């Protein structure tokens, strides 16, 4: 239960810690120190954000990872969930969806989706305007179909 | 139906004065985690937080159940009445407001 | 150019044609459960108009017809000897009593002279009824929506038709088309005119929902205009059972609607509707031989195939190297007829007269026959406690449906027709990445007009000032951008003037803020209280 | 028992909560932080 043992300082030294680990590129590395140090000053309580900031870029920057494997998004936020030695994995979505809204009126997110070209974009554009050629997810797509089918057939031959 | 109370004066002497009931380290982690969550959500909705006085009432309650229940240790279900018992003292002691907190402890009610 | 004057005139398929042999058909079954309706409501009010014998006969017959949509349309019997007139008084014709009296004078006398082949529109005429057109009067009032009138009025409308009792050559009718709300309607009167009311009170229910009589009759005509051709998923139905709820007027005109739109979703976008009709069997082709591959029930069967067979040499071969097969595979299970349709058919009709039970809804009895829930939908009357053995099925998890089904596994219908106004609206404005993809570099490196200063809308007080909301405005655009964009153009002069002046991005941002919340007026986001002073202002939209 | 449905019920519900209440009062009393 250390997210719950709040009022604790994350120095220099301490932040780069805790991106280095998760695989952070040096772009967002100081990103993480410069908003913090935005948020250094209006905090309420330093653990739950400096948690939730880091989760949601990691889906976004993964995302060429996540799309195409759906269960290393169980492994980024169990290996969290011991690394912060939470309650359970409730609490700490809690956070993730909190802070997302607390980011969407800021500036580098809008930069950094855009810039890694992550998403898909594509779809939104077409999910977000209504449209009848949208994918429908009762199916499962063709390219994690072959996934699955180029991963079963050698498996079974 | 109920004790008398000459049986449960005698016996508030006798419980008071020959037992000291523990608590082992084989199970009890898991009330850290549900102080975790009960923590957490006192701060979202309500104004007035949740300390570590919370966790050592909850402990004084469930061995004082323990030594009215006579045990050498304290059991895993006491800890149910103790954090009952701290639900509806904190919970009760705010404004109606605090309305959503009333079914978010149904989960462990 | 022309685009200030208002209202200016100018006058400048292998898949679709199977819908179209559907969508109608379907819709002759729609209209004529519409004239159903349409026939029973006419027939009801006119048995019950006539045949009302009174001893007194001195008092007016009303109706109240509760729970009524004010668009109840009315005929009349011929009953010749006398003209049998209609008048309506909406309520935008209510302004007094004067003309209500004077329109509905006038409403009837044009009406009186074209059954007829100078006069004042009072009621002089009413008693020189017999002497002015021969045959006698009995005339009935369609008030439209009764609850919005000032009720004075209206109860000083009906002492003066209490007057023209008196000639006994007259009949009068009131009808009451409320819209809900019978105990209101006896608060607001005069109790000295509810005592002439309740002589010969009718309080006929009509109701579009009442008992469901016939919204589960067009979800069951649903059924079998679509039967063994498709099928309806949990998550779709459940949607039909919420959303309706939230609709109490009208049912039966939305269960038409969210369902004529879902079946076009499916013609628009699905490959295998073609297959509907097993003579399109030559129109087969390896792109729809590949994307079968990806169903659900067809992949999880094939692991349903391995470990059932370990021998799997069978299974390899009807898989993607033989072709011929692999359809063959396909077309075993085309004709599948799920008689879940013809075992709601089977129990519809039973409940109906054989325990003779009316208040069921058949959408959610479709829904609780999905899950196996039907055993849990019948206890509510504990009446088919003989019959849930025989009224009995487990729904099959039936298979290669998933290519013949509807559903909202999208969430397309949940938004193009129930949206999320005020929140795609305020979701378009926080982020506008994901809707916007010499001089698109500084878009790049600055947000567009109406979103920038958005962020900081939400980070603003309840009532602000207008100028240090600027000066707000100011900090968020970086200077040398900006004189690189108003010296970019070369070729014209009128703008490279403004653009020399020192003082240009300080001017340039009074414009430019100047044309935003000059367009936060139109979306009403922000109100300008307390005109002629406009140095504050009020915002009412919240997240939420 | 009026024929309106759910959310127009709870509709209803909130709209009779400023017959006596006043702006003054009521965002105090219902934070998320007679007549």
């Amino acid at each position: 239960s250390l997210l719950v043992k709040k009022y604790c300082k994350m120095t220099t030294e301490e932040i780069i810690r805790l991106c280095n680990d998760f695989e952070l590129p040096r772009e967002v590395a100081y990103k993480i120190v410069d908003e913090y140090n935005i948020n250094a000053s209006r905090l309420v309580c330093p653990w739950q954000l400096v948690c939730g900031l880091v989760l949601n870029c990691t889906f976004i920057v993964f995302n060429e990872r996540r799309r195409k494997d759906p269960r290393i998004d169980h492994f980024i936020v169990s290996k969290m969930c011991s690394l912060m030695l939470t309650s359970k994995v409730d609490d700490v979505i809690e956070c993730v969806k909190l802070v997302k809204e607390l980011i969407i009126g800021e500036k580098w997110f809008r930069d950094l989706q855009i810039r890694y070209d992550d998403f898909r974009y594509d779809e939104i554009i077409f999910r977000k305007l209504g449209s009848m050629l949208q994918t429908t997810n009762i199916l499962v797509t063709d390219d994690q179909y072959n996934i699955w089918k180029k991963r079963i057939e050698m498996d079974l031959a | 139906s109920p004790i008398p109370q000459e049986l449960l004066m005698k016996y508030i002497h006798y419980a008071r004065t020959k037992i000291y009931p523990k608590l082992h380290q084989m199970d009890m982690d898991k009330v850290s985690r549900v102080y975790a969550d009960l923590r957490r959500e006192s701060i979202s909705t309500g104004s007035f937080p949740i300390t570590v006085r919370h966790l050592e009432s909850i402990l004084r309650i469930a061995e004082s159940f323990a030594k009215m229940r006579l045990s050498e240790f304290v059991s895993s279900y006491d800890l149910d009445r103790a954090i009952k018992v701290v639900v509806d003292s904190f919970v009760d002691a705010q404004k109606v407001s605090v309305r959503r907190q009333l079914r978010r402890s149904f989960a462990i009610y | 150019a022309d685009a200030q004057r208002s209202h200016y005139t100018v006058y400048p398929e292998k898949r679709w044609e199977l819908y179209h042999q559907l969508h109608s058909h379907f819709h002759d079954q729609v209209d004529h459960i519409i004239d159903n309706i349409e026939a029973d409501l006419k027939a009801e009010i006119s048995d019950l108009l006539y045949s009302e014998t009174t001893q007194k006969r001195r008092c007016f017959n009303t109706i109240f017809l509760l729970g009524s949509d004010s668009t109840t349309k009315i005929e009349l019997k011929d009953e010749s000897s006398r003209y049998n007139v209609l008048i309506e008084l909406t309520p935008k014709e209510s302004p007094n009593v004067r003309m209500m009296l004077r329109r509905s004078m006038y409403k009837l006398y044009s009406a009186a002279d074209a059954e007829e082949h100078d006069v004042s529109y009072d009621l002089s005429l009413v008693e020189n009824f017999k002497r002015l057109f021969g045959k006698d009067l009995a005339m009935v009032f369609n008030f439209k929506d009764v609850d919005s009138i000032n009720f004075n009025t209206l109860d000083n409308f009906i002492i003066l038709l209490k007057s023209a009792f008196k000639y006994d050559h007259v009949k009068i009718s009131l009808i009451f088309n409320i819209n809900t709300n019978l105990s209101n309607i006896e608060k607001n009167l005069r109790q000295s005119t509810i005592r002439l009311l309740k002589r010969n009170y009718h309080k006929l229910d009509v109701s579009s929902n009442k008992g469901f009589k016939y919204g589960n009759q067009i979800f069951q005509s649903f059924l079998d205009t679509v039967d063994g051709k498709l099928n309806l998923s949990d998550r779709f139905v459940e949607f039909i059972l919420s959303k309706m709820a939230n609709n109490t007027n009208h049912n039966l005109q939305l269960l038409t609607k969210m369902l004529d739109y879902s079946l076009m979703s499916y013609f628009f976008q699905n490959a295998f509707s073609v297959f509907i009709d097993p003579v399109n069997v030559d129109f087969l082709n390896d792109d729809y031989l590949k994307i079968l591959s990806r169903c659900p029930t067809f992949m999880f069967f094939v692991e349903g195939l391995i470990k059932q067979h370990a021998p799997a040499d069978e299974i390899l071969s009807l898989l993607t190297n033989k072709n011929r097969g692999l359809e063959e595979f396909f077309v075993e299970f085309l004709v599948r007829e799920n008689p879940i349709n013809g075992h709601a058919k089977f129990v519809a009709r039973f409940l109906e007269e054989e325990l003779n039970i009316t208040n069921f809804n058949l959408i959610e009895l479709y829904h609780n026959l999905l899950i196996g829930k039907l055993d849990s939908y019948l206890d509510r009357w504990s009446a088919c406690k003989e019959y849930k053995d025989r009224l009995h099925f487990e729904p099959i998890d039936t298979i290669f449906q998933e290519l013949f089904t509807l559903d909202n596994r999208s969430g397309l219908l949940t938004q193009s027709i129930f949206p999320s106004y005020k929140s795609n609206i305020e979701d378009n404005l926080l982020s506008w990445e994901q809707v916007l993809p010499l001089s698109g570099d500084l878009d790049k490196i600055m947000a567009p007009v109406l979103g920038q200063l958005f962020k900081l809308y939400r980070e603003a007080n309840m009532t602000i000032n207008i100028y240090d909301f600027y000066i707000a405005f100011r900090e968020t655009l970086p200077k040398e951008e900006i004189l690189n964009f108003i010296r970019k153009d070369p070729s014209n002069t009128k703008l490279l003037e403004l653009a020399e002046t020192p003082d240009a991005f300080d001017k340039v941002a009074l414009i430019l803020f100047m044309q935003a919340i000059f367009a936060f007026e139109n979306m009403g986001l922000i109100k300008f209280q307390s005109t002629k002073s406009y140095d504050l202002v009020e915002k009412c939209v919240w997240r939420g | 028992t009026y024929d309106l449905s759910i959310i127009s019920k709870y509709l209803l519900i909130a709209s009779y909560i400023c017959s006596y209440l006043e702006p003054r009062y009521d965002a105090s009393i219902f934070s998320r932080k007679n007549p």
